[PDB]
């Protein structure tokens, strides 16, 4: 279900330090990592419906 | 090639101009469509078209901008940005109608000790949001078209309050792609990422895109070139580093119709 | 050859791996998305896939009648000092948000248009008098044609313009319209202007709205109650349902993330913070 | 002029392909209903718009 | 090959018997039922059987429109202080007993659903004013979609959701719905929970209802009167008839012997004595 | 696309098999009516679910 | 491969776990023998064996240790080290007999400005020397088997002197491989060297080795994983640098016999 539901729950996605980010001198000890999500060719959706991500109060 | 050839090292040649690069992340061809001339089956204007070829279909280098910890992003519009570029701008202004593709080459080098990621995006019909909350679609022709120097994005939306004498210009907020939609999704659009640790630049080959076979290049801008810092510039320990972002662009398979006297726009 | 309703690709049995091949590793910088599948990063079993993308196809996604406007007309008592109220609506998909947001997932579009009209009426005054069954006249006035100035002036003759004479209480009115655009495809977005500001010519003259093409894209819908003034006043409402059929779309875009503010892409102060608070390390 | 087609059958009764008949009453294509007999295409032009075709098993950057 | 409507097996002529064969004798302990027939325990004549089990087939048994709910909506006078009453019903076959008991003769089920809507209206006040013919809007709101908060808020646009615009006085509305279950078959019974109570985690958090799966199985039916507020108040009722077509059923069960008590198998004190007094040796 | 079938005829008039014609208007199976052309099956899986097949003339337990 | 493929870049996949590496010095297969199930011709225990497959034959990551100028070395024993690892440890304890191979992946990255060499060795029947000079072969089961956290080597042999209440544990001296033989020769054993300037890690594929076709996994440890600093850790100029050494291991073609009630060892 396209909503928060105990019965149809997907599980947990977590990230960790296997070893540790190592850098030499004269270099920034802090950096940013960007993350992207997309669907595999086995992916599909059904039961067309109106979304809550947009509205017209008035 | 066991012979030497590689994805990172390219050589682009158009007319009398040639671009070389030893650190590229391959190249992108918008919607898998390589620029092309207007076909007879799809043609509209009946008059013999003007095809400048090498005189206009070459590489023009715009004014180099500076990337810093503070930078929120930069934007340009085509053909607007090339309007004053040699024979291409001349032919664009002398004709009622005109169509053109582009080879966009964004240059930005640094060092193995620098950090940062430039999100380079090619957006069809890149309509931007205005600076007014009392009125709409009010951004003036002069302000909507910065020419070669282009415009820039803001981390914050600050409404034009001078009702009497309106700034009549754009207020493009970075995280909203300057147009009411979330930046994180800008990737559905033809693009490339300039990740300092991986590559010097971004090469995008753009086709002529539009609801019409050919249109008014002076009244209408087909493509929008948006460059935003996905990951902020950062160096060794310097609190205020800096690196240049040079933008070189070349018109392609471009052609023009409806020839008459030169168009002298009110650009100020 | 691949049909929208064909079963998606079957998951193939995959065993262990100790090779020089690196599917999991890549470089998003190139502008491309890693074509990976479960069997590339983990040991998978053989699965015969029955699922389909039938309902997510362009036609299927829009194959639904959506409300684009609510027109208000009326039929007062002859005596009233105020004019018999007849409706004039400038045709468009932007007066409402739902359908507009869906169409806007894309730059250009092409399609035969199906317009369905739901008409509801009611009494306005704590009166008791009644009214005979009303007959509405929905006239289509294309850009250039004489726009009606009175619930009963010469224009309602519709000699050339297309008019629908709807009878109250009967199955909601419906008509089809071809791809009528003066362009090879509808433009959900126009990054330019209808005019070129010429130096040599006075500022105010060369001026025009940003992102706005034909001042009058598709003309207007002029609705009225054909019946003569009735002693007891009756107010009616015409709900217009728009459905895009035989549709095609080009150049995808990121959905509208913040409250619509007018016919253009303009956003308004106080509505720019869609996303809610949620910690980096909290499930 | 009758157009006969196949229904992709979901939940079958305790009751071989099933068909449905369609006939066009109007002269104008616009008047016609939606076939829903539509085609899929490969995302390539959007997910992999790169000049040099990419092989997933090998190094994206080489 | 055997059709539901084929004539049952003919009774064969059977004479006397003095053998070592013992059909009449058996052992129910094994879990099986003695396949015996009249000719096994008595002298029978030859009979050509014409009778059929046609009407007792799964489809035939349920091939009937059954009332699953009664929705109440209304349209008051603009002035009234109280809100225009629009109905919101959570779709299900358990609000009523008849159809539920029939479906429950089995553990799992599968079928295309046919919903028929019977709409009746009436006047509430000893008034005398009248009201123009009403037009109802039956909107289907699937789990996740913006549920309506006002008889006239933005949600009624139904850009994506399926809506039925019914006109009073006309043949009762009707629509068909496929097998929409997120499972390979509808579960008349779920011997478990939607959540797993984890020690390491606070009691109240891991808690959930017994026998209850998806908090929101199939969304809801949102009904309203499209017509604007009318001087004279008119109350309407929407009766929903549910019919299971193209149906299949698995794992049979003993019919509900005592008064239903909620959506689950729960029984209530004072209702546990169905059977009546009747003596062992009395005909 | 017309589907012609036989009616199992009950009370015949003082008036050879009789037939009825059926045609599907919609693209979705769900929209279709009930065929009623259903099949019977042998109760075995419920009346005799035992591992070792049973012969009625012989001793159930042996 | 002119196509891109290389010795330094690998991708290992077992069950639901996948390991990637862009800086490897190839991989080693002990005695040229790839792990395998027990053949009928060589089989002993007559009962239908238990083969967990993907449930146990996957990658378990042990507790990450810290490498410093002071470190003398680390040691582990198989299967002991994996005894508490998900379904693999469960199946190992429920059965009298068990046999298993391993894919040992030692991870240790740094920087082009760091120095040092980790000698990673796979030793069959790695019997270690005790802490006592008054008695022998006295090291207790609890101390001989550290489990996941493993043990460590000492630059000096210091005898347990408490005759009354003996420490009853190992005193493995680095230069003597903790067992009476010269470290310089440990290389006759299946191994790889993690030289900071050349590679991030070491991958050793170990086969089931032993005087028997199958044995008691709880009583006996088939392989010993020894990691010693051939060349001391060193960075830029920092007097006390540090880098993590993460050890990830995966059981292979593993199988079990003699099923009964779970074995609850006295591990303390
Ligand atoms: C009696 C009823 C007659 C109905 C006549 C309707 C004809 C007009 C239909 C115009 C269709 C407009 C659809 C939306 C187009 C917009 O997206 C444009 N701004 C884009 O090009
Ligand atoms: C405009 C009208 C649209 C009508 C939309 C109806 C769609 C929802 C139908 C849900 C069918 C539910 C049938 C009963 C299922 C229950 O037995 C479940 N608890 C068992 O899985």
């Amino acid at each position: 279900q396209t909503i928060d539901d105990s019965f149809t729950e997907g599980g947990y996605i977590s990230v960790f330090y296997q070893t540790r980010i190592v850098v030499p001198l004269s270099t920034p000890r802090e950096m940013d990592i960007l993350g992207f999500v997309s669907a595999c060719n086995d992916f599909s959706v059904r039961l067309l419906r109106d979304t809550t991500h947009i509205e017209q109060k008035a | 090639e066991a012979c030497g050839y590689s994805d990172r090292v390219l050589q682009l040649t158009l007319g009398n101009s040639t671009i070389t690069t030893q650190e590229a992340a391959n190249s992108v061809v918008a919607y898998g469509r390589w620029p092309e001339y207007l076909r007879d089956s799809e043609a509209n204007p009946v008059d013999q078209p003007t095809e400048p070829d090498v005189a206009a279909c070459r590489f023009y280098t715009l004014d180099t901008v500076s990337w810093t910890k503070e930078s929120r992003g930069w934007w340009w519009k085509l053909p607007d940005a090339l309007r004053d570029m040699g024979l291409f701008g001349q032919n664009m202004y002398y004709h009622y109608l005109g169509r053109s593709g582009y080879t966009v080459h964004v240059q930005c080098n640094a060092s193995k000790f620098h950090q940062g990621a430039l999100g380079v995006f090619a957006v069809p019909e890149m309509c931007l949001a205005g600076d007014s909350n009392t009125t709409t679609m009010h951004t003036s022709y002069q302000n909507a078209n910065p020419g070669e120097k282009g415009g820039t994005f803001t981390g914050t939306f600050t409404p034009d309050n001078n009702q009497t004498s309106p700034a009549r210009r754009f207020c493009p907020v970075d995280y909203l792609l300057g147009n009411g939609t979330l930046l994180g999704n800008a990737f559905v659009f033809p693009h490339q990422i300039i990740n300092l640790r991986t590559n010097n630049c971004a090469t995008l080959v753009l086709p002529y895109v539009n609801s019409l076979s050919i249109d008014s290049m002076v009244k209408h801008n087909n493509w929008g070139i948006a460059i935003l810092p996905l990951a902020p510039l950062n160096f060794a320990s310097e609190s205020s580093p800096e690196i240049p972002i040079t933008l070189t662009i070349a018109p392609m398979c471009c052609e023009f119709n409806g020839l008459r006297n030169i168009t002298l726009p009110r650009l100020q | 050859a691949a049909t929208s309703r064909d079963a998606l690709p079957n998951t193939e049995a995959s065993g262990p791996t100790h090779s020089k091949e690196i599917p999991a590793l890549t470089a998003v910088e190139t502008g491309a998305t890693n074509p990976l599948v479960p069997s590339d990063t983990v040991q998978t079993r053989h699965v015969v896939q029955h699922r389909s993308r039938s309902e997510s196809s362009i036609e299927s996604f829009f194959a639904r009648g959506a409300c684009v406007t609510i027109m208000t007309v009326d039929n007062p008592a002859s005596t009233t000092n105020k004019d018999k109220l007849f409706a004039v609506w400038k045709i468009t998909y932007k007066d409402t948000v739902q359908l507009r947001r869906k169409l806007e997932f894309f730059t250009y579009s092409r399609f035969d248009m199906e317009l369905t009209f739901v008409v509801t009426a009611n009494f306005t005054e704590t009166n008791n008098g009644h009214a005979l069954n009303q007959v509405y006249q929905i006239m289509y006035v294309p850009p250039g044609a004489p726009v009606p100035e009175k619930w009963d002036d010469y224009t309602w003759q519709t000699s050339s313009n297309p008019s629908i004479f709807y009878t109250y209480g009967t199955a909601p009115a419906r008509i089809s319209v071809p791809y009528v655009g003066i362009s090879n495809a509808y433009s959900h977005f126009y990054d330019g202007f209808s005019k070129v500001p010429l130096k040599d010519q006075s500022a105010a003259l060369g001026d025009s709205l940003y992102g706005a093409a034909s001042l009058n894209d598709f003309g207007i819908l002029a609705v009225r109650v054909v019946n003569d003034h009735n002693p007891t006043k009756v107010t009616s409402k015409i709900r217009v349902y728009l459905k895009p059929k035989h549709i095609r779309v080009w150049c995808p875009r990121p959905p509208r993330a913040v409250a619509y503010y007018g016919p253009g892409v303009d956003y308004k102060d106080g509505t720019l913070t869609p996303l809610s608070t949620k910690d980096l390390t909290t499930y | 002029g009758a157009q006969v087609s196949s229904q992709k059958v979901g939940a079958h009764e305790n009751s071989s392909t099933i068909n449905y008949t369609t006939i066009n009453y109007y002269r104008d294509s616009a008047s016609n209903a939606a076939s829903k007999q539509d085609f899929s295409q490969d995302p390539s032009k959007f997910t992999e718009p790169i000049k040099d075709v990419l092989i997933k098993t090998a190094p994206m950057l080489n």
